[PDB]
């Protein structure tokens, strides 16, 4: 029985592998259905103009094409915009006027993808080209332009009075008055500006659907890239008008997410049109430059961020405003709370007195996003936030940046632990973790090494410099309370339903929707220790919101968090009704009983017994009369608390000043997530994401240029690392358990990003420390990073 | 109306006792019914 | 004036009309419905879509269809034995972990296969550079190095 | 991703494949691995209404030794480059080029051929080529000429090729034995185009270089030779003087583009220094 | 026999029980049951049986057995919702629950019919704002071992 | 094979068939319209009826290639294409003409023909009628119900109760 569990804190290999390695994978655009036709846009060249007229008459006339919408088939239907996550609206097809480049103006519906392409390149648009706005720092400027007109007259949006036409909201946390009486006085004000650039989340499977209209029963199927499934299926309800109960949302598998494939897009919402009005099944696929132009993007925060010390580096208080540039529409996925996200966790891993954030979100003629690619609801921005201005400080403060952490963690007896902009930490031991990873890399010795190779470049003996990056970081994870989180409305629980068949194996879904993380086997392991059922005894299901229990989806490192949760709780349901049906059998009792890995024993009489199987088959063949009969349960978990999981990274970065190429010497992650469910399973989840760390860090950005062209957006330029590039990781743990969670599990998936982005870019400009290059700014690939040294005088 | 009397309520179920018509009807006088024998699969043999 | 193509997929023989313009990898999908390449991209860099064509390892996206005329393809759907047990390959992904959303894992396998006929004892260097046209975004690589290894040693263990 | 349609050939040999190129004249385009026309086909840069797959003319696959020179069919792959150990025993610069271009699939697929006739910078052989001083070998309806690599590019897909020609081989002189040879390129990752790359042979004797040649990779809108650059090595030791000197020589020809890679400023400086760091590994070597 | 009953934020149900129709109209009366005990229009309510993925475990439908057995858990289920809607409303509208008094399709305060929460509002209620005490969502299941034959 | 092109639900449709391949066959197999049922392999059932040139034909006792140039309206071809259920499909709902659904398909087509035969047909000619068709579930009454409901629709006026 013992080499059967696979319980929890097994590295057990992964179910989902026998079908991916072998192609039989279920993706989106595997999907084939009787008379589906393909779909795709008709997308802006300009950044920002009025659409004259669009001409369809040629596309429309190309054989093969079956419809070609634009937002005037879409407004009779109020589809012509679709309501955001953020509270505001994004443009379906655009009607009066494109707002970004690449935007959607048209959909093609046709046999083929090919026939679609070239129905495409035959709707002519006019555009009257108007004003580009892309410098954010320029938006809220009295001659900006106006953007957003279909809400111009509309000076309060979703998120409070917008004081500008490009103003999309002004958010506040924290202590004002106190946090400025501290930067006043202090004796040292440590300020930079750091930016933290757009990137893309960039999944290597695109966003895509196959909408399938059944117009004979009045029923939607809707097969899509969707990270929360039941949400998508809520909100197509509410647009469309068809019931719930006759919306069957399908979330296949994902190739993955990150981010990108939370929230709605033009595509899901046309395709559905489009297949509601042909009565047949319409596929849209993104391809690549699309998806990296159009679909959520990340970052894009200008952050002014201050710390007040004591001259010893004592931190007193943080002040930061930002700058968010959410492009054209603010489709920000976020809680409906929290227009910023949780970037009120900046005050990090540290315990300051006061803090007070500002964030004003404004327009710019860019796609929208913001909230994707591992951030946690703006917890990265958080994060590289205060470990660069922990850095920044140390340097002002002619301190080594580890011991200024160090004198000014949390301490584990602290939590849980309100942190000064509201939250309140779960559990954490910052002090044992930031010695063990020190410890681990040598640190004192390589800060010595680094002295000594600072002296020889000033002698002209190497060209190279020496960067010890560090980022301790304190996440917020599995949102979360129903208090606070909501996703338009619907409280931020998640839920977990398990069901023993009679001959003791389950079935067991979840309202998450995995796309890669490997629920598909660690939830059976949660079970599976509860239960004493082997793991393989049990199928995991998430994604199809008519079977699996409501939830709000796989994003922010909740799922553990949320919907482990839930499957723990429900398998303790499970195990309680078990313990009465043994109680019945064994005429005992209840109390008398104890569990046993596999069985309830009778105390004292430990040969007195029965399996959970044997329980299982009671509960179909002898029911205990005062109970149901069968065996299974649900819960719907609505979390107490956030898991606050943490790490500390380090890097040691060796860089070329001549070139400015930078190379990794070697970054170690220690991550502590609590009671880890499948410690191989962690694993890969911290190489992956110290992998989108090393690419934000060093090379990875969407940018815009003057006229609102987005440039870089393909991967001839975008920088996703092969495996050359990609450092080898040395990863560590932790283990300090969530103390409110029902097995101690915290979420781990975002960490890697959340810290490991610090941590590299912290590792450069620590190279360049002793040069006085100041902040620079990411990404730092080599021709930035050749800047920094021309500007330094190191090439002449 | 918007504010139907108990009795409207109640009509507007279609529950017990009413004589609904079926859902079932729906697909099945259409011939979308799916039956065993109108299943097929790839690579289904018989 | 669809080209009539005759080639090998599989060990399977396949005939079929194609568009010059269809994309290899669109045949492979769309028509022959093996759905275990993907597409990644639309710049031939991911290698997602990577398949085995007389000894090669090529971006099916990067190909045309009537360019795959009399060839033999291996997708991953190849590459199971013909008793359902997983190549060295596929169990050294799973084995080591060498996946996570699962859509480079065949382009990936099918790009390791051909690797290690290059060179089946490769060092971590030959097989970060003998992936290098294939990317990933979940597993940061590590692992599928591991796999790599993995499979090696059990194809060396052999015979 | 989508292509325009088109037509597909496969002739059957060289004269085939010129007839055809020149009898549907512009609309058609020669396909070798199509490793740079197929992505810009997808992209609708490139929209021919024919495409001459030259697959199955052998005669444009192989390397020889013919006197003084290697003659490299078109069509041969990168990969095949890269696999030729008496390639590897005479051109040595090839095989380490050739591995700093693309990735594995990529060099299966890819010609030397394509790489030299396709007039993006970005790729790596013409430069190369104008290195090693590398003449190419056209046929066309009206028969056979030769064009130096130096003398082949004029512009971003701009080339000396004329309307119905193919480039049936390359010929390369081989450098003396036991010279010296580097190809050093800056790139932002496997794959990329680089940021600037420098090709260089030289030869020395008695610690002094007798001779030098320089090609200059992406760092203008063509291939640079950088004739000047190699003259003021030759004579010389080889030492910082003579390298300063040949940096300012070569960095006065660039005039690179302002991309992802970079600003030009950076381009060229970042030629000087791949053009430093060849010559010292070429150095090394000879 | 069995019953599963799940309300969607917006009032629509998906229900599935563990017999098998083979023409009897289970699809339509099972919603009635659900319909009449809970308010929500029959039309609001699918029901479905015969996956056993998916189905509450049962014993099918033989016997005349579906009204008796499923029918009954059908009700019970449906009841145990009422309740925690019950619960919910009574929380909304800060009475007790033995202050309210169901009128077809809504809970109302005794002697107050102005003070009332739907079923429907409830529905959304249970996701929206989940009473503290209570999980989240509106769902119940019953497996019904029945205490006798029925004797038509 | 046999090359074959005929219309069904007033589409075009051009196919190879083998001879033997009976219709329903063809019809459900290879045109994938899966309303027509197989009941039964003796003829009595009719749940295989389909409308074809003007008749009611089980098509379980005619080989597809004896449908080459035929019009076939099979169930799936009775519904308005606005989604407007047909007068029958609409009378066999109102007056529950249907439980299985498994004759349905069949019944209706029958009956659409019948209709036309005897846009007023009274209960016993209703009866005889649709004698070819077998039905399990409903003993004919609602059936006999559903087809006058039908034919009162299409009439404007009822005929017999
Ligand atoms: C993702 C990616 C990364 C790459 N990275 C690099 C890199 O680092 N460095 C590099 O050098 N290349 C790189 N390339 C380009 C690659 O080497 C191509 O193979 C090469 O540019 C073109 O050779 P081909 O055989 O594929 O030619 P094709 O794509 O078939 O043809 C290119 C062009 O040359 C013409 N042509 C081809 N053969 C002949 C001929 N014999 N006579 C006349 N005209 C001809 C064609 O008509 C077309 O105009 C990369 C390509 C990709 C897809
Ligand atoms: N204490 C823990 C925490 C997690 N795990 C396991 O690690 C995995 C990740 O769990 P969790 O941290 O709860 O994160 P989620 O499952 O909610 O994943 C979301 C997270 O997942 C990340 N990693 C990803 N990895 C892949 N392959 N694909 C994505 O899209 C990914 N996207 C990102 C981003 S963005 C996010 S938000 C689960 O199998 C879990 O059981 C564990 O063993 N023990
Ligand atoms: S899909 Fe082929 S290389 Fe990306
Ligand atoms: S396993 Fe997800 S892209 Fe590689
Ligand atoms: S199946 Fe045709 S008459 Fe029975
Ligand atoms: S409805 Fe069942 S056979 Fe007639």
């Amino acid at each position: 029985r013992a080499e059967k569990l696979q319980g929890m804190g097994c590295k057990r290999k992964r179910v989902e592998d026998i079908r991916f390695t072998q192609g039989k994978g279920n993706y989106v655009d595997d999907v084939k259905l009787p008379g589906m036709l393909f779909g795709d846009f008709v997308r802006s060249s300009h950044a920002h103009a009025r659409i004259k007229s669009i001409d369809t008459s040629k596309a429309k006339a190309l054989p093969g094409v079956f419809a070609v919408l634009t937002a005037a088939d879409l407004k009779p239907l109020n589809l012509h915009y679709m309501p955001t996550l953020a509270g505001d609206v994004q443009a379906v097809l655009a009607d009066e006027k494109v707002l970004f480049q690449n935007q959607e103006v048209a959909f093609v519906v046709a046999k083929d993808r090919y026939v679609a392409a070239d129905a495409i390149e035959l709707v002519e648009v006019d555009y009257e080209p108007l004003p580009v706005l892309v410098d954010p720092f320029k938006a809220m400027e009295p001659d900006a332009p106006l953007l957003r007109e279909d809400i111009k007259d509309k000076m309060t949006g979703a998120h409070g009075a917008r004081k500008h036409h490009n103003h999309i909201f002004r958010w506040e946390i924290g202590d004002k008055e106190g946090t400025d009486a501290t930067f006043a006085k202090a004796e040292v004000v440590s300020k930079d500006m750091f930016t933290y650039h757009r990137v893309h989340p960039s999944p290597l499977e695109t966003c895509q659907c196959v909408a399938s209209m059944d117009k004979i029963k009045g029923e939607l199927t809707l097969w899509g890239t969707f990270q929360a499934p039941h949400v998508i299926r809520t909100v197509v309800s509410l647009i469309s008008g068809l019931p719930e109960h006759k919306i069957h949302v399908i979330a296949p598998d994902i190739g993955g997410g990150f981010g990108n494939k939370v929230g709605a897009y033009s595509g899901y919402v046309c395709a559905v049109v489009a297949s509601i009005v042909l009565g047949v099944p319409v596929k849209w696929v993104e391809d690549r430059m699309e998806n990296l132009s159009t679909t959520s993007f990340a970052r894009d925060y200008h952050m002014t961020t201050e710390l007040a010390a004591t001259k010893d580096g004592k931190i007193l208080a943080m002040r930061c405003h930002v700058l968010a540039d959410h492009g054209a529409f603010d489709a920000c996925a976020d809680p409906s709370k929290w227009p910023a996200g949780f970037m009120n966790i900046c005050t990090g891993s540290y315990d300051m007195p006061v803090a007070h954030l500002a964030v004003d979100g404004v327009y710019t003629n860019k796609a929208s996003g913001g909230v994707a690619y591992r951030c946690s609801f703006r917890v990265t921005e958080a994060v590289y936030a205060i470990e660069r201005a922990i850095e920044t400080l140390a340097q002002r403060l002619e301190m080594d940046s580890a011991d200024l952490r160090i004198k000014n963690f949390i301490q584990p007896e602290q939590f849980p632990y309100m942190a000064p902009l509201g939250w309140e930490y779960d559990s954490g031991n910052y002090p044992l973790a930031m010695k063990k990873a020190m410890d681990t890399v040598g640190y004192h010795q390589l800060r010595a090494e680094q002295k000594a190779k600072q002296e020889a470049f000033k002698r002209g003996e190497t060209r190279e410099i020496m960067g010890i990056g560090i980022s301790f970081f304190t996440e917020i994870v599995g949102a979360g309370p129903s208090k606070n989180c909501d996703i338009l409305g619907v409280s931020m629980f998640d839920s977990a339903e398990i069901r023993i068949h009679p001959t003791g194996s389950v079935i067991a879904r979840m309202g998450t929707k995995s796309q890669g993380q490997g629920h598909e086997t660690t939830y059976a392991q949660i079970i599976a220790t509860e239960l004493g059922i082997p793991a393989d005894d049990i199928m995991i299901e998430e994604g199809n919101t008519d079977t699996a229990p409501y939830g709000l989806g796989t994003y922010g490192s909740r799922s553990t968090p949320t919907a482990g949760a839930a499957t723990a709780v429900a398998a303790r349901k499970i195990k309680a009704k078990a313990q009465m049906i043994a109680a019945h059998m064994l005429e005992v009792h209840e109390g008398d009983l104890e569990w046993d890995v596999d069985r309830f024993r009778v105390k004292g009489l430990p040969e007195k017994f029965k399996t959970m199987k044997e329980l299982a088959w009671a509960s179909y063949n002898s029911p205990p009369p005062n109970l149901e009969p069968g065996l299974e349960a649900v819960n719907y978990y609505d979390p107490p608390n956030m898991t606050y999981p943490f790490g500390a990274y380090f890097c040691i970065m060796d860089i070329d000043v001549d070139t400015g190429v930078a190379k990794t010497r070697r970054f170690y992650a220690l991550d502590d997530c609590g009671t880890r469910i499948n410690p191989m399973i962690i694993e890969g989840q911290v190489h992956g994401g110290l992998t989108e760390a090393f690419a934000v860090a060093m090379g990875q950005e969407i940018r815009y240029d003057e006229q609102g062209n987005v440039l870089g957006a393909s991967f001839m330029d975008f920088f996703l690392p092969t495996a050359v590039e990609t450092p080898k990781w040395e990863t560590d743990y932790t283990v300090t358990p969530s103390p409110h969670h029902p097995i101690g599990a915290k979420g781990v998936g975002e960490s890697p990003h959340v810290g490991g982005v610090p941590c590299f870019s912290n590792a450069v400009n620590d190279a360049y420390a002793f040069l006085n290059a100041g902040h620079i700014q990411m990404p730092h690939d080599a021709w930035r990073l050749w800047k920094v040294g021309e500007q330094l005088g190191l090439h002449v | 109306t918007v504010e139907p009397t108990s009795a409207e309520r109640a009509e507007k179920l279609q529950g017990m006792g009413c004589k609904r018509k079926r859902v079932e009807d729906i697909r099945f006088t259409q011939g979308k019914g799916n039956y065993v024998d109108d299943v097929k699969l790839p690579g289904m043999l018989f | 004036a669809k080209a009539h193509i005759e080639l090998t997929i599989n060990g399977h023989p396949v005939e079929a009309l194609v568009e010059p313009r269809t994309l290899l990898i669109h045949f492979i999908r769309e028509q022959q419905n093996l759905t275990g390449a993907h597409i990644g991209c639309d710049t031939s860099h991911c290698g997602a879509c990577t398949v085995d064509l007389d000894g090669m390892s090529v971006k099916s996206c990067t190909m045309f269809a009537v360019q795959a005329n009399g060839a033999s393809i291996t997708t991953i759907e190849g590459m199971a034995a013909p008793d359902g047990t997983l190549s060295a390959l596929q169990e050294g992904f799973r084995m080591m972990h060498g996946l996570q959303c699962g859509y480079c894992t065949p382009g990936m396998i099918m790009r390791s296969h051909r690797l290690l006929q290059e060179n089946p004892s490769p060092t971590e260097a030959e097989i970060r550079f003998g992936i290098g046209g294939n990317l990933c975004r979940c597993t940061g690589y590590q692992n599928i190095v591991k796999a790599i290894q993995y499979a090696a040693a059990k194809i060396n263990g052999v015979p | 991703m989508i292509p325009g349609s088109f037509d597909y050939h496969r002739p059957k040999s060289i004269a085939d494949a010129v007839a055809l190129l020149t009898k549907l004249g512009e609309d058609a385009r020669p396909l070798a691995g199509g490793h740079s026309l197929i992505p810009i086909m997808k992209t609708r840069l490139a929209t021919p209404e024919h495409l001459v797959d030259l697959r199955d003319i052998g005669d444009l696959v192989g390397i020889r030794e013919e006197g003084t020179d290697v003659v490299i069919g078109a069509m041969t792959t990168q990969h095949a480059l890269i696999g030729s150990d008496f390639l590897a025993a005479k051109l040595p610069i090839i095989r380490e080029t050739s591995l700093l271009i693309a990735d594995p699939q990529i060099r299966y697929m890819g010609t030397i051929g394509g790489n030299a006739a396709n007039g993006d910078p970005g790729n790596d052989m013409p430069a190369l080529m104008q290195c090693l001083g590398a003449a190419y070998e056209l046929t066309g309806p009206e028969g056979a000429r030769i064009v130096a690599a130096r003398d082949y590019y004029q512009g971003a897909y701009f080339t000396a090729i004329e309307p119905g020609e193919l480039l049936t081989a390359i010929r390369i002189p081989v450098p003396p034995t036991g010279h010296g040879y580097a190809y050093e390129k800056l790139k932002r990752k496997i794959g990329d185009y680089a940021t600037a790359a420098a090709a260089v042979v030289l030869t020395m004797s008695g610690g002094k270089c007798v001779t030098a040649s320089i090609g200059l990779t992406n760092v203008a809108n063509t291939p640079l030779w950088a004739e000047e650059a190699g003259k003021v090595l030759v004579g010389t030791a080889l030492d910082k003087p003579a390298l300063d000197k040949a940096v300012a020589l070569a960095e006065a020809i660039t005039a690179p583009a302002s991309d992802g890679r970079g600003p030009a400023e950076y381009r060229t400086k970042m030629a000087g220094v791949m053009l430093r760091r060849a010559v010292e590994r070429a150095k090394a070597r000879a």
